Order: structure tokens, then C-alpha cells, then sequence
RNA sequence: AACGAGACUCUGGCAUGCUAACUAGUUACGCGACCCCCGAGCGGUCGGCGUCCCCCAACUUCUUAGAGGGACAAGUGGCGUUCAGCCACCCGAGAUUGAGCAAUAACAGGUCUGUGAUGCCCUUAGAUGUCGGGGCUGCACGCGCGCUACACUGACUGGCUCAGCGUGUGCCUACCCUACGCCGGCAGGCGCGGGUAACCCGUUGAACCCCAUUCGUGAUGGGGAUCGGGGAUUGCAAUUAUU
């Protein structure tokens, strides 16, 4: 605590990665815990450089999309502070363990791609990197809250905290755990 | 005898000249408290060195800072970058090596441009685009 | 990346080592200042190159004989 | 205390109330028909907007070297949505600010001083810093 | 009497400018006129951004031209005679000079 | 007699005077081997140094022509009377003076002479006078009513980088005939690298050479020699 | 051996080293004045807040612009014929920050409406060379470049708070940028003053953003097309609506 930042109130201790596969691309607490998610603007100039930056920051980055929200990273952080707050009142946990489950449960195990034969569509099943899983899982759940709040009275904060619950405990009421299983259902067929 | 050493920080043309003058506590910026510098959501960030190093490093100085340039954001990184280096310079000049070498290891661990500066500034636009890379649409019919 | 040395460097680098073999060290900075005095290289960036190749040659000349 | 120390969102909301108690400010008749700037599309919701704006007037004079009716408008102006045309900045009303500053001057909290601008009276400067500590007395700074 | 006399130089060529300034600072300091150094003012950009194609056709192209002026001034305080004597002579290049009676 | 215009506008108006004159003269001194000017304002006086190769034809008998030229400028730009003072100058080394070489080729051609033998004759002169190399172009008609181009080239040339501003000069002159117009262009490369005037800078242009002196002796053996 | 490539020029990134500054600042007092006890103390003083005062003060970190230095695959570990080079790492600004310049030969490409550049042909007094009026904006339709939108990650109304590249009357023939005072809801009018410009406008007190009200999933207060009436400014003249 006096030598390692919390989050402004939320411990990064008592936080685990419960896979051996997806750690070393999920990290949040080795020394990478900080008061806020922000950077000086170094995040990528090498392929390995992407991995290092926190998961909580990565979530904030992929939250601002679709034209009108680009370049408004401070507005974005407002939504994240409410998210953890709502998650803690609503279920009562270290609200980061919610998020870590939500990411791990939404990442695909097998994926398909295209292959050109006879000028006609054929598909091939292939595997997926841990770095791919994390990138995909962060994409998918953020699309859910963006979609729901497009005509609902509910705010995006409320929608997003709901979306991490249904991902963290699979229940197929989320946009993520649905879309995960769609890909794998294809990957079984053409293989 | 009067002791006074000055430093600055920069990020994206936002200068922040933070003088460390002998005294006790009371860090300010523009003759205002740092507690009320105004986005007040990034309040944990400019406070970060002071909070992390403890307030007992800041017990032989009065620091005041003057700023100019940049936007609301880039100023925050400038004032942080200056106060970090200001503290260091005070130890570099009036106290021994092993005091400040310790302090250097702590800050540079979570380096975030506290003791260094980005070389990145805007690139110059050329014609045929509204941006430096982005181009106007091309039609064949 | 890239930055493969041109022939203008490799031509004069050989010459400068043949006639001022004694003056050479194996440090960058010393071999720079020698090239500055025994000749004039009309650019600054060009000077920083010709020194570095003169250095890199002088490493190999202290082994078996060079064929250039 | 100096007015620098405190929050400024709090400053105005106690200073506006202060004036209206003391019978201060002789207001214009037009105050219920007034758009308030060229770049607005509506009247204010507020029914005591005049009291609020006189607060913000006197504060800025404490900081900066003081300036006339023109400069006050430039500080207040914002963005103008021209509909189908792209937005641009523009300045608001003048004749409101010309009533504000003359109403303050009737109380002798400001006065036309030298160097092309009204400046705030020492009696005015007394009254600002007097209620500045009242803010800290209230909540707890 | 001894009047604060300002020798303004103005040019477009940094070599031609600077050496002529140096000459006047040597000759002044040689005679102990208590000369004050050059005050180099911001170099100003004339920009002209115009078409490269007459009778526009083909891919749309432009051309940036620029002229860089330079100003700098040396302040002397000494009798106006010996200044106006020595100033106007010993200038080789096309570089302008403007003498001022007083400014301070 | 005042005040005076902005410093920005001060340079523009000088440029307009420098340029207008330089095309005024070229339409009168074409046959006299014109080669340029060099203006200089001096204390309470104007100098206009009218560079041409043969000062003879410029001067005239009793200095008539120089008197015409001074009276023109005295009225045209509204100069204060008697301030204007002309001077002439002869250039030495005439084959580095591309402008004059091109405009001489013009009158050789317009005099009525073949193109190939004319191009060769001008070429060897500018090569002989000193020059790394040189080039001539003639674009337009000849031997029918479709156009062609005729290049005559010898020696070195450059085309790229910043050295183009120093180490070459280039000129263009139109010449008429009874059938259309013919374009002359002359491009000539300056040779100085050892020293002087100094005019163009001492380094070599395209491949920038390493200037290399040599010394290397020893006969040393140990001894003490008292002084 | 030569041209192009590269080299080169400009620009960005590294200087508490060098050079020097009331048309640039900082610091230091001398301060005296204002302010509140706001903190120790009492209000003084010490400390805090800016402004005037500032010098015959001190300095050049910040700002300005000049001379210089620095980066070379330099060092280390792999890899390569162990050559030319390539990959990782230390130091750190990593050997690519972005532009300018650019060969041979060609095109029936564009331009006679840039040219007092130009051939030939035509026309030249009932003129293809001058004043007045109209048109290039005329629409059952087809296509291209864009702008503004379809909302709650929002709109609306208040409050807070940050910037840079430039430009400006004394020019073309009649014309600039604007502070300040007064009058008007606004457009605007009127009285005075400065600026040849690191000097005056402008310590460019800009927007998104930030903070607090109001609206509530509704073609809604989202959207602002279409259209009626009225008020100003430019000009010799504003109708087919100049703004």
C-alpha cells in the first residue's frame, strides 16, 4: 500500500490469474498497479510493447469508439470509476477478480479463418494466441454496453457492470459469451 | 545563506519551471494549492511522487511553480515532471549522492516521463489531405 | 534500418588507414579527430561515418591480412 | 485567506447570495426577455442570473489587471451552432455587462482607474477575502 | 552630448549580417564606448503557398516558398558624431543600417 | 519625404526594382553581350553596375548611350534628381557566363546559320574557358513542321540536391524565325574547388570528396640534443 | 568512368556548456502601498496572495538566435563465408521525425482565355476594339467532392479553466487591426487613443474537454430543412431574397 498504488481505493493484491496459459499477457499487480489508468503515450512501437501496459487501461482505451467518442479519454474514465463501484455494491467482491474472470471466460479456444480453394469459400480451423484472446475478449464485452445504451434509459456504466457479471459467471445473457460460442460452434464443423 | 535551484519539465510545449527554495512544506502552483488544479479527476497523478516518496522529503523546501503552454492535460504532466526533478536537484546540490540515488531508483521504476521527456510533437501537414497522412477521396467514376 | 555503407566511404577508409596506420587507435572518438586533422571531410555526418568504418577495419587488421 | 485557496464553484454560489441579501445591485428592467448572448438559443433557467454573473465579474478583477466591457464579454463567449453550417466562436451580449459593471461601481466595489479599465476598490478586495474564509468556515477546507 | 544611439542592422543573409555586427562591436569596444551587445530579434517567415501548375490540370500540387528576414540591433551610448562617422563606412555586403537619435 | 514603409514591404519593393531593371536592360543590350547587373545603394548615391562583356558598344561615342540610360531611370522610378549614377564593368572569363553564351548563340542562329555547327562552336568555347561540363538544348522545328529536340552535351553535369543552386547556372532565351519559335537553353557547370574567387564553395558537388594530404617519414633513433 | 540512388538543404528531437539581451524574462532584495489573520504571534514581524514600486541590483534556468558539441551499427551477446551485413541488449535522443531537390527516353496529355511568347489563317468602321440592360443561379432527370444529422458516451442553461502558426492603416488610387468610454435585446451606432509592429490589438482570458441544474426513450426539448413578417451593415445600385 505505501510502496504500491491501489487504484485510488481498490486493492490489486488478492487478485489472481487462474490460468497458467493467459498469464504473462494478463498482469495488473507485479508493479503495474497505478493510481489511475493513463500513459504518457508510449504503448506501441514494438510488438511486445503492447502487452506490458495494464488490463484496466486497455479496457478504457477500447471503450471509446464510433466517431463522436474518439479523443475523449477523460470522459471514458468517468464510466470506469462508476463500473467498479456498481460491481462492488451489486455483488460484493474485489471488483477486479470480476473483470479477470470476465476476460478469461470471453476469450475463444479455437477460431476459424479463410482459405482459397477453387474460387469458392472454404474455411479452416486454427488456434489462437493468448494475446489474441485478451484483445478479442476486451473488444467483445465493450461492444455489449455500447449497444445496449443506444436507446435505453440506462446509462453505459450500469450496462457495462451488468455485462461483466454475466461474463464472469457464464449465463449467455451477455453479448460476449454468446459470440464466443458462435465461433467455436463453427470451428467444430469445418476443422 | 540563501539556497535556490530551479528546474523545468516539458511535454508537448508545456513548460513548468519549478523552483526549489529552502523552507518547509507548502507546495503550490501559480499561487494556488495543488489540491485544486482543475480537472480534479487526475488529482492522484500530480500528487503521486509526494504521496509515494512520503511528505518527509518535502520538509526542507517551499516549491512554487509557474506554467505556460499546452492544454489542460499536458500541463498536469509538466508540473509532475518538474516537481520530481526539483526535489532531486535540491539533494544533488546540498546533500550527498546516496540520498538522491535512492530517490532516483524509486521514480524511474514507475517511469511515466517523470525524469525524461517525450520527443514527440506534431508533424507538418502536406497538401492533398486534411491530415498529415489521411488523404481526400479518389474517384474513378 | 538499412544504412549499408556506400563506396565513397569504403574508398577513402582504405586509403586513410594505409597512409596513417600509426595514428589509429581502436576508439571511435580518437579515430574521428585524427581523420579531421589528416584530411578534411566536408560534412559532419560523413565524418562520423568514415571514422566508424576506419575503426571497424582496424579491428580486423590486427588479425590476419585484409585483401582490400 | 486569499481567494486562490478555495474552490471557485463554491465561491460564486455564496457570493451571489451575499449580495442579494444586502439590497445591493440595482438591476435592469430587462432580465426576463434576455437571451443573454448571440450564441444561445434560449433564455437562462435561472431567475437570479444577474446576481450570479456579478459574482464572476468581481472575481476576475481580483486576478487580472482589470479590463472594460469588451473583455468581459470575450471571457464569457462560447460556441455558436449555426445549424447546417459548421460551428464557430462568437461573443455574447454587451449591454448586460455594461449594466453589471456600472451597478458594482454604484456600490464602490469597483471604480474606473487608470490604464484603460475598471479595477476593484480596496473596500471590494476586503469583502472578497472576508467571505473567502467563510467558505472554509462552512464546509471545511 | 553622449546620447543613447542605436545601430539597427537588418538583412536576409546570416553570414553577411553577423560579421558586419562584429566589426562594429570591435571598433566600439576598442574605443571604449561602453557598447551593449546584439539583441537578436525573432526571425520572421514570409510564406507564399500557391499553385505549381498554370491552367490547373493533372494532379493537384502546390509550392512552398519562404523568405527569412533577420533583425538585430546594437545599442551604443557615445557622441553622435564618431558613431555616424564610423558606421556608414566599412560595409562590404548589401546589408541595411538605420541609425536612431534616441530610444532610451 | 516620409515616413517609411514596413520592413516586410521594404524587401519586396527592392526585389521588384532588382527584377524589372534586369529585364529592361536585356531588351536593349542583347547585342552588346549582356550578362547581368549588380545594384548597390551607397551613401546618398545609387550605383547600378551594368555588367556586359563588351563595354565598347555599351559606352558609344561621347557616352551617348550611358547618358540615355541614366536619364531613363531618373524619370521612370521617380528617383531624386542627380542621385542616380551608372557604372559599367567588363567580366573576365566569358564562358562561365551562361546568360551571355545563350544570347550569343541566339544572334548566331538568327544571323542565318546551321544549328549543329553553331551548337558545337559555342560548346568548345565554354569547355575551353573552364567548366567541368556543359549542355545545350534546341527544342522546336526544323526540317518540316513537326518539332524535335537536339541535345549537345560534354563533360559532367548535376541535376539533384542543393549543389544545383551553386555549381550550375542556367539560361533560357526565345529566338524567332519565319516559322514559329525556337527555344534555346544553356546549362554550364562551374569548376572551382581549389580556391577563389572564392565564388562557389570549395567541396565537390555530386560526390563530395575527401581532400587528402600526405606526409609520412621517420628516421628516429635515441639521442639527446641540447639546446 | 559518368547520370539517378546516397551524399546535400531545410525541419524536429539532446545542452543548468559557450555567446547576450529595459522592443525578453527570472531571481533578489530595497521596498513603501493594498488585502485577510488566513497560520506562529496581536493587527506588527515571520509566512501566504497578486499589482504598483522597482534599481546606478544580481543573473540568463525559463523566452529569443547565433557559434559549437552529440549518434557512428559505437560497445556487448547471438548469427552470417565470419566477408558485406542482420537480430537482441546497455548507454541513451538508436542506427527510418517529416519535407525540399531528383536520371535516360517518351506522351500527338493540359495550356494560343498567364505571357507586348509566337507561326499561319480570319476579322478590322454596319468592327471580334466602348457605355446601358440581361445571362453564366434558368429544371420531369443522372453522377462526383463535401457539410450537417439521426440523440442520454446526448441536448439545454449556468459555473470553472488551458494554446499555437500568423496577420495588421502610412499599400492601388482610398483603403487596416482594435483597446477603452457612452447608447441599444441583437445586428450595430457614436466619442476618444495606440500600433512601421518580441514595442499597440494580445500575459492572443478559443473550442472540444471539465463542474452543477433541467429534459426522459417519446420523430421528443433529437434534427433545422422549408417559409411568413420585422430590424441593421457594405455599395453607385442588393429584385431571382449580397451579408
Amino acid at each position: 500500500t505505501p510502496d504500491i498504488k491501489l487504484f485510488g481505493k481498490w486493492s490489486t493484491d488478492d487478485v489472481q490469474i487462474n490460468d497458467i496459459s493467459l498469464q504473462d499477457y494478463i498482469a495488473v499487480k507485479e508493479k503495474y498497479a497505478k493510481y489511475l489508468p493513463h500513459s504518457a503515450g508510449r504503448y506501441a512501437a514494438k510488438r511486445f510493447r503492447k502487452a506490458q501496459c495494464p488490463i484496466v487501461e486497455r479496457l478504457t482505451n477500447s471503450m471509446m469508439m464510433h466517431g463522436r467518442n474518439n479523443g475523449k479519454k477523460l470522459m471514458t474514465v468517468r464510466i470506469v470509476k462508476h463500473a467498479f463501484e456498481i460491481i462492488h455494491l451489486l455483488t460484493g467482491e474485489n471488483p477486479l477478480q470480476v473483470l479477470v474472470n470476465a476476460i478469461i471466460n470471453s476469450g475463444p479456444r479455437e477460431d476459424s479463418t479463410r482459405i482459397g480453394r477453387a474460387g469458392t469459400v472454404r474455411r479452416q480451423a486454427v488456434d489462437v494466441s493468448p494475446l489474441r484472446r485478451v484483445n478479442q475478449a476486451i473488444w467483445l464485452l465493450c461492444t455489449g454496453a455500447r449497444e445496449a445504451a443506444f436507446r435505453n434509459i440506462k446509462t453505459i456504466a450500469e450496462c457495462l457492470a451488468d455485462e461483466l457479471i454475466n461474463a464472469a459467471k457464464g449465463s449467455s445473457n451477455s453479448y460476449a459469451i454468446k459470440k464466443k460460442d458462435e465461433l467455436e460452434r463453427v470451428a467444430k464443423s469445418n476443422r | 545563506p540563501l539556497q535556490s535551484v530551479q528546474v523545468f519539465g516539458r511535454k508537448k510545449t508545456a513548460t513548468a519551471v519549478a523552483h526549489c527554495k529552502r523552507g518547509n512544506g507548502l507546495i503550490k502552483v501559480n499561487g494556488r494549492p495543488l489540491e485544486m488544479i482543475e480537472p480534479r479527476t487526475l488529482q492522484y497523478k500530480l500528487l503521486e511522487p509526494v504521496l509515494l516518496l512520503g511528505k518527509e522529503r518535502f520538509a526542507g523546501v517551499d516549491i512554487r511553480v509557474r506554467v505556460k503552454g499546452g492544454g489542460h492535460v499536458a500541463q498536469i504532466y509538466a508540473i509532475r515532471q518538474s516537481i520530481s526533478k526539483a526535489l532531486v536537484a535540491y539533494y544533488q546540490k546540498y546533500v550527498d549522492e546516496a540520498s538522491k540515488k535512492e530517490i532516483k531508483d524509486i521514480l524511474i521504476q514507475y517511469d511515466r516521463t517523470l525524469l525524461v521527456a517525450d520527443p514527440r510533437r506534431c508533424e507538418s501537414k502536406k497538401f492533398g489531405g486534411p491530415g498529415a497522412r489521411a488523404r481526400y477521396q479518389k474517384s474513378y467514376r | 534500418m538499412g544504412r549499408v555503407r556506400t563506396k565513397t566511404v569504403k574508398k577513402a577508409a582504405r586509403v586513410i588507414i594505409e597512409k596513417y596506420y600509426t595514428r589509429l587507435g581502436n576508439d571511435f572518438h580518437t579515430n574521428k579527430r585524427v581523420c579531421e586533422e589528416i584530411a578534411i571531410i566536408p560534412s559532419k555526418k560523413l565524418r562520423n561515418k568514415i571514422a566508424g568504418y576506419v575503426t571497424h577495419l582496424m579491428k580486423r587488421i590486427q588479425r590476419g591480412p585484409v585483401r582490400g | 485567506v486569499t481567494v486562490k485557496d478555495v474552490n471557485q464553484q463554491e465561491f460564486v454560489r455564496a457570493l451571489a447570495a451575499f449580495l442579494k441579501k444586502s439590497g445591493k445591485l440595482k438591476v435592469p428592467e430587462w432580465v426576463d426577455t434576455v437571451k443573454l448572448a448571440k450564441h444561445k438559443e434560449l433564455a437562462p433557467y435561472d431567475e437570479n442570473w444577474f446576481y450570479t454573473r456579478a459574482a464572476s465579474t468581481a472575481r476576475h478583477l481580483y486576478l487580472r489587471g482589470g479590463a472594460g466591457v469588451g473583455s468581459m464579454t470575450k471571457i464569457y463567449g462560447g460556441r455558436q451552432r449555426n445549424g447546417v453550417m459548421p460551428s464557430h466562436f462568437s461573443r455574447g451580449s454587451k449591454s448586460v455587462a455594461r449594466r453589471v459593471l456600472q451597478a458594482l461601481e454604484g456600490l464602490k466595489m469597483v471604480e474606473k482607474d487608470q490604464d484603460w479599465g475598471r479595477k476593484l476598490t480596496p473596500q471590494g478586495q476586503r469583502d472578497l477575502d472576508r467571505i473567502a474564509g467563510q467558505v472554509a468556515a462552512a464546509k471545511k477546507k | 552630448a553622449i546620447h543613447r544611439i542605436r545601430i539597427t542592422l537588418t538583412s536576409r543573409n546570416v553570414k553577411s549580417l553577423e560579421k558586419v555586427c562584429a566589426d562594429l562591436i570591435r571598433g566600439a569596444k576598442e574605443k571604449n564606448l561602453k557598447v551593449k551587445g546584439p539583441v537578436r530579434m525573432p526571425t520572421k517567415t514570409l510564406r507564399i503557398t500557391t499553385r505549381k501548375t498554370p491552367c490547373g490540370e493533372g494532379s493537384k500540387t502546390w509550392d512552398r516558398f519562404q523568405m527569412r528576414i533577420h533583425k538585430r540591433l546594437i545599442d551604443l551610448h557615445s557622441p553622435s558624431e564618431i558613431v555616424k562617422q564610423i558606421t556608414s563606412i566599412s560595409i562590404e555586403p548589401g546589408v541595411e543600417v538605420e541609425v536612431t537619435i534616441a530610444d532610451a | 519625404m516620409a515616413v517609411q514603409i514596413s520592413k516586410k514591404r521594404k524587401f519586396v519593393a527592392d526585389g521588384i526594382f532588382k527584377a524589372e531593371l534586369n529585364e529592361f536592360l536585356t531588351r536593349e543590350l542583347a547585342e552588346d553581350g549582356y550578362s547581368g547587373v549588380e545594384v548597390r545603394v551607397t551613401p546618398t548615391r545609387t550605383e547600378i553596375i551594368i555588367l556586359a562583356t563588351r563595354t565598347q558598344n555599351v559606352l558609344g561615342e561621347k557616352g551617348r548611350r550611358i547618358r540615355e540610360l541614366t536619364a531613363v531611370v531618373q524619370k521612370r522610378f521617380g528617383f531624386p534628381e542627380g542621385s542616380v549614377e551608372l557604372y559599367a564593368e567588363k567580366v573576365a572569363t566569358r564562358g562561365l557566363c551562361a546568360i551571355a553564351q545563350a544570347e550569343s548563340l541566339r544572334y548566331k542562329l538568327l544571323g542565318g546559320l546551321a544549328v549543329r555547327r553553331a551548337c558545337y562552336g559555342v560548346l568548345r568555347f565554354i569547355m575551353e574557358s573552364g567548366a567541368k561540363g556543359c549542355e545545350v538544348v534546341v527544342s522546336g522545328k526544323l526540317r518540316g513542321q513537326r518539332a524535335k529536340s537536339m541535345k549537345f552535351v560534354d563533360g559532367l553535369m548535376i541535376h539533384s540536391g542543393d549543389p544545383v543552386n551553386y555549381y550550375v547556372d542556367t539560361a533560357v532565351r526565345h529566338v524567332l524565325l519565319r516559322q514559329g519559335v525556337l527555344g534555346i537553353k544553356v546549362k554550364i557547370m562551374l569548376p572551382w574547388d581549389p580556391s577563389g574567387k572564392i565564388g562557389p564553395k570549395k567541396p565537390l558537388p555530386d560526390h563530395v570528396s575527401i581532400v587528402e594530404p600526405k606526409d609520412e617519414i621517420l628516421p628516429t633513433t635515441p639521442i639527446s640534443e641540447q639546446k
